[PDB]
RNA sequence: CGGUUGUCCGACCGGGCAGUGCCGCGAAGCUACCAUCUGCUGGAUUCCAUGCCAG
């Protein structure tokens, strides 16, 4: 096994924390980060491939894919975050 | 994309659904699941196993006449695009569906 | 350029080295003996499984006595294993068959028997000029 | 007019493609200079089209047809299908059909008036080839060879076939086809020329790896360039194909 | 060298337009559009996507740039395409009234 | 502010072809030197090819296919249930189990690529049941194939 | 799910059985270098940031 995930140890939170945000900018628009969904599964798809330098242009790739159901997500606090030299 | 007739187990199979077979003199065989694969490869014949759709072909369970079933054919020469031929054949479909669909009721019926 | 093929991704390899598979041109030759599969790479403990359409090094043991025992690179036209093709089909031969064909790509006899493997007859062009059925 | 073109790394460029009279047929690939060269020599003047037949970049042995007619069999999809049919005009006709032997441009062979097949083909294939590429058949084999358009180029104007074949049976051929034919190889001496070589009514491209005599015979058969070239023309050159193919 | 016993030749179709067309010479500064200066102008053999829209011909113009239908309810449309398919239709639906004037879907 | 008591949408949030990682807690090889699954894992770089919408009943036909049906396969989707909310279709193997939290965060590296910015165009979606080896998209079309059951024809 | 068995208890309904009789198809679960997906990020002259894992 691969040291940078040894020692192994379960998750002691069941929903598992981000841990990393993208940066921030001011220029950009605003909008959201992130989003919980459900695993509710995987099915098969056929695909039109448009991929330059691939011997499958405008041909049938089959692969697999996953389906994850997003209920409307239900805004309820909001959270600030100041800056310390303790971090 | 196409969807391949299965030679024992008379299934409408689809794309990255199936397993195909090619034997050296040149003819092809589409097949739907694993057990009719295996079918043909312990030399069943598919007109001795009852659930073999071509065998209710043959038992006259399932019909053999009447112009629907002549409209199920392969065709040979396309067609230039036509943006009226589209609705005018899919529209059809939802007829097309709807004959098929009382044509299975009117003949269960008379079998019964 | 060592005897590599490029463009073909990978396939379910299911000829190792030290496998029996019959010939297919008319050069005379039965059966080829596969011996090592160029372009393989380099495991401990690992068999190198030559895939179809890859070129083998190979050798003849049942033949005519013109070319017995006679040593030389070949690449594989049919595979009975099955595999998975690029739209969805998972497909196989019923034997396991190639054609002795030189590192350039020049083949020794003249017409290939039977069917022929839809990327062997891709990834080498002179095969589809060889070949009377590839589907 | 002959030019030399590489595809990627193999000089067949009858393999993979299928150059006619009222149409130019070439392989898709990442490298469209194919496409660079169909309309070089052809300066929009006839459809050029690119296409992928049976999922394979190989359409030149996948594919036999003529200007009147195009054939492709039965492991092309409709998607395959439409894509031929709308990208030519509409007084050429393309077809679908059923056989067993699946490489059409080895096992057919054809001009704009003549044809000749596989000698194992159906009985009701050759009526279906006849009332579409409006054409007439024959049945002979190349030299114990099977594969008639892998073995032989046909144009209008001449024809060149395989070297090994005897001078009664290339005589009888040429008879039998009514074509001015020569016995000779190309690309450095390969057997396969209609793999190799791919010609229509009024030009050819040809490998690199091809040399300058092979050039001029396919110059002189053809009857390409200025019309210089009857054949008389390798009579007079003898001397040149005596020295290289000795 | 081969010669027929017959000794007749067809006629070859050999057009008037791409008799008088102008030779490819490499030099030429005014050039043709050529796939290689677009492949160039947009990237690299790996950058440019091709064009398949560009290249159809049609009666109408704006046919094109527009998605085709494959399948329908599990049934190939394009294994139904037939022309005069509308002619067919009426024609299935001549016998559609007779069977609701002879009627055999009444229950008894 | 304008957030508080308002439902929010992957819509709103999340757009199509994008380029996304991915975050979850993995399966448990549980009932047969030492703990061997259910950590902690951030699957990053993983494309969305789609974003369903469940009111719409067409969710699972693109513009080749005029079928008006959902993703939902026959028998549902197994051990978790017929999916009627909002949905998103990631390509690849997500990690996770059935029936668990699912988090997706915007890509780290602002970097794109053409992987990235490539544009994904459907034809069809596998429907068929997953319980075992199915065969047909919807049960509209199964009862074209099959004819009338006995027991059906009993019960009408 | 369908088909197929024989042993002994004298015989037999039935029991002791073959330490769970066997053979075809198939589900779940495990899975597969026998299948599929993802694999990052730079700088300095080993170290800093960055990501992941633990907290
Ligand atoms: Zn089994």
């Amino acid at each position: 096994g691969s040291l940078a995930f040894l020692p192994r140890k379960r998750a002691a939170r069941h929903r598992g924390r981000v841990k990393s945000f993208p940066k921030d900018d001011p220029k950009k628009p605003v909008h959201l980060t992130a989003a919980m969904g459900y695993k509710a599964g995987m099915t098969t798809i056929v695909r039109d491939l448009d991929r330059p330098g691939a011997k499958a242009h405008k041909k049938e790739v089959v692969e697999a894919v996953t389906i994850i159901d997003c209920p409307p997500m239900v805004v309820v606090g909001l959270v600030g975050y100041i800056e310390t030299p303790r971090g | 994309m196409r969807i391949e007739n299965c030679f024992f187990c008379g299934r409408p199979a689809w794309p990255s659904k199936g397993i195909t077979f090619m034997r050296n003199d040149g003819k092809a065989f589409r097949f739907c699941r694993s057990k009719c694969h295996k079918n043909f490869k312990m030399k069943r014949n598919p007109r001795k196993l009852k659930w073999t759709k071509a065998y209710r072909k043959n038992a006259g369970k399932e019909m053999v006449v009447d112009s629907t079933l002549q409209f199920a054919a392969r065709r040979n020469v396309p067609v230039r695009y036509n943006r009226e031929l589209w609705q005018k054949t899919l529209k059809a479909m939802e007829r097309i569906s709807e004959i098929r669909a009382r044509r299975e009721r009117v003949f269960y019926k008379k079998r019964m | 350029k060592r005897g590599a093929p490029g463009g073909k991704l990978k396939m379910t390899l299911g000829l190792p080295v030290g496998a029996i598979m019959n010939c297919a041109d008319n050069s005379g030759a039965r059966n080829l003996y596969i011996i090592a599969v160029k372009g393989a790479g380099a495991r401990l403990n690992r068999l190198p499984a030559g895939g179809v359409g890859d070129m083998v090094m190979a050798t003849v043991k049942k033949g005519k006595p013109e070319l017995r025992k006679k040593v030389h690179p070949a690449v594989i036209v049919r595979q009975a294993k099955p595999w998975k093709r690029f739209d969805g089909v998972f497909l196989y031969f019923e034997d396991n068959a190639g054609v002795i064909v030189n590192p350039k790509g020049e083949m020794k006899g003249s017409a290939i028997t039977g069917p022929v493997g839809k990327e062997a007859a891709e990834l080498w062009p002179r095969i589809a000029s060889n070949a009377g059925v590839v589907m | 007019m002959a030019v030399r073109a590489q595809f990627e790394n193999s000089n067949e460029v009858g393999v993979f493609a299928t150059l006619t009279n009222s149409y130019c047929l070439v392989a898709l690939g990442a490298s469209e200079n194919f496409y660079s060269v169909f309309e070089a020599e052809l300066q929009d003047v006839i459809p050029i089209c690119r296409t992928t037949i049976a999922g394979t970049r190989i359409i030149g042995r996948l594919t036999a047809g003529n200007r009147k007619g195009l054939l492709v069999p039965t492991t092309t999809t409709d998607q395959e299908l439409q894509h031929l049919r709308n990208s030519l005009p509409d007084d050429i006709r393309i077809q679908r059909i059923e056989e067993r032997l699946s490489a059409l441009g080895n096992v057919i062979v054809c001009n704009d008036h003549t044809a000749l097949i596989h000698p194992d083909l159906e009985r009701e294939t050759e009526e279906i080839i006849a009332d579409v590429l409006g054409v007439e058949v024959f049945r002979q084999t190349i030299a114990d060879h099977v594969l008639v358009g892998s073995y032989m180029a046909l144009s209008n104007q001449g024809g060149l076939v395989h070297p090994k074949t005897s001078i009664q049976d290339q005589d009888e051929l040429s008879s039998l086809l009514g074509v001015p034919l020569v016995a000779g190889s190309v690309n450095r001496g390969s057997n396969v020329i209609g793999g190799g070589m791919v010609v229509n009514d009024w030009l050819a491209v040809t490998g690199l790896d091809t040399t300058a005599p092979e050039l001029s015979v396919i110059e002189s058969v053809f009857r390409l360039g200025e019309g210089a070239g009857p054949g008389a023309i390798n009579t007079s050159m003898k001397n040149t194909i005596v020295e290289s193919f000795y | 060298v081969a010669t027929p016993m017959d000794g007749t030749t067809r006629e070859t179709f050999i057009p008037e337009a791409v008799k008088n067309l102008k030779k490819y010479d490499k030099n030429d500064p005014n050039r043709r559009v050529l796939a290689r200066d677009i492949e160039e102008a947009n990237g690299g053999a790996g950058v440019f996507n091709v064009d398949l829209r560009k290249d159809w011909i049609l009666e109408n113009p704006e046919w094109k740039y527009d998605k085709i239908p494959e399948i329908f309810d599990g049934k190939n449309v394009y294994d139904y395409i037939d022309p005069d398919i509308d002619a067919k239709l009426q024609a299935l639906e001549e016998e559609e009234e007779r069977l609701e004037k002879e009627g055999f879907y009444d229950e008894d | 502010r304008s957030l508080f008591e308002k439902p929010v949408t992957i819509d709103t949030i999340f757009e199509k072809d994008e380029m996304i990682d991915v975050i979850a807690v993995t399966k448990g090889h549980g009932f047969v030197a030492g703990q061997m699954g259910y950590h902690h894992r951030t699957s990053v770089n993983h494309k969305i090819y789609r974003i369903g919408k469940g009111d719409d009943e067409a969710n699972a036909s693109t513009e080749t296919d005029l079928t008006k049906k959902k993703i939902t396969p026959m028998g549902g989707f197994v051990r978790y249930g017929e999916v009627n909310n909002d949905y998103v279709m990631i390509k690849g193997s997500v990690p996770g189990v059935k029936k668990r939290i699912m988090t997706l965060r915007k890509s780290l590296f602002t970097h794109t690529s053409r992987k990235a910015l490539e544009k994904v165009e459907l034809k069809w979606i596998d429907t068929s049941s997953e319980f075992g080896h199915g065969a047909f998209q919807t049960a509209a079309e199964k009862k074209q194939f099959m004819g009338t059951l006995k027991k059906d024809l009993q019960t009408s």
